[PDB]
């Protein structure tokens, strides 16, 4: 509804929601990787919405479009009655509404906004970092990265040359790899308030 | 990246490729490089007698994490900022590899496709090769070879 989107989602419900998303995704194809990001990933007691980053080895920066990789997942979550509504149907991003299951007699859960982004495999962990935040954390991390001669965005970490020109995207196989490049000791996802 | 990290040489009766090969196996360079041990980045600058157009670039690593190739035009003068990127800063070792000494000698070829077109289209008499290795400062890192291909 309307009033529903303005309600907070207790971490407990976010956890139930995560299970549904990850289970359905794994069932479709275990090579899928899905990560619920946002404040939830940072360990927040509650969330404003659920933000899922989806990737698959078959989908990379260099490969052709693969919208089916996302649509297949969105359609399945519709089939299991989790996604109850579609706001934006994109090739790489779905924006919609979802709702946890309740018993025939149990009281219905509020409808929740959910975004699902399909991200190329080689850009995934940069995406996971970016969308985990926090915003202030990201700002601090980018600043330190620049100081060290790197530019980090949502997609890539690139070495800056001697005249300030960003180089080729660096191969990242984890969030840890990104911190390594900029020689920052790793900050666990739940250690990123600032 | 700055004068004290930059080895400048004149490539008199030799093209960039010959100048580099001779530079890299040159005792003076090796001694200079020795004097710069512990440094996170070093460059060499090839001062070409005849400006040349660089079709493509082959680079053989020697322990560098990143390598970048910039070009410049001496006529009129040329400070650091006047260098144009030819080959964008490119990966040759990961931080892990840098620390473990694994795969220090990767070779990568960069055809017209992988160079900055606007720059590869022009002619240049300054070639700056920048080697960065923040993860293994103490190694005498650099290149085994760099080759420039011209019409
Ligand atoms: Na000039």
């Amino acid at each position: 509804y309307f009033e529903d989107f303005e309600k907070r989602i207790p971490r407990e419900e976010m956890l139930q929601m995560q299970d549904i998303v990850l289970n359905e995704v794994k069932k479709l194809d275990p090579e899928y990787i899905a990560t619920v990001c946002g404040s939830f990933r940072r360990g927040a007691e509650s969330s404003g919405d659920m933000d899922v980053l989806l990737t698959h080895p078959n989908f990379t920066s260099e490969s052709s479009k693969q919208p089916k990789l996302l649509h297949r997942v969105v359609e399945q979550l519709q089939k299991v009655r989790f996604i109850t509504d579609t706001l934006s149907k994109g090739e790489t991003k779905f924006m919609g509404v979802c709702q946890l299951p309740s018993e025939n007699d149990e009281n219905e859960y509020p409808h929740r906004r959910i975004d699902i982004r399909l991200i190329p495999k080689d850009q995934y962990y940069c995406g996971v970092l970016y969308f985990t935040g926090s915003d202030i954390f990201n700002k601090n991390m980018r600043a330190h990265a620049l100081e060290k001669g790197f530019t980090i965005n949502e997609y890539t970490i690139r070495p800056l040359g001697v005249t300030g020109v960003a180089g080729e995207p660096l191969p990242v196989d984890s969030e840890q790899d990104i911190f390594d490049y900029i020689q920052w000791r790793y900050r666990e996802p739940k250690d990123r308030s600032e | 990246p700055e004068i004290r990290l930059r080895h400048v040489v004149s490539c008199s009766s030799q093209d960039s490729t010959h100048c580099a090969e001779n530079l890299l196996k040159a005792d003076t360079y090796r001694k200079w490089r020795a004097a710069k041990a512990g440094e996170k980045t070093i460059s060499v600058v090839l001062q070409l007698e005849k400006e040349e157009q660089i079709h493509s670039v082959d680079i053989g690593n020697d322990g560098s994490a990143f390598v970048e190739v910039l070009v410049g035009s001496s006529a009129g003068g040329a400070g650091e900022q006047d260098y144009e990127v030819l080959l964008v800063t490119s990966s040759f070792m990961s931080p892990s590899e840098s620390r473990s000494g694994s795969n220090p000698n990767r070779v990568r070829m960069f055809g017209p496709d992988k160079l900055v077109r606007a720059a590869a289209e022009k002619r240049w008499d300054r070639v700056k090769i920048v080697c960065s290795q923040p993860y293994s400062k103490d190694s005498p890192f650099g290149l085994s070879f760099v080759r420039f291909h011209s019409p």
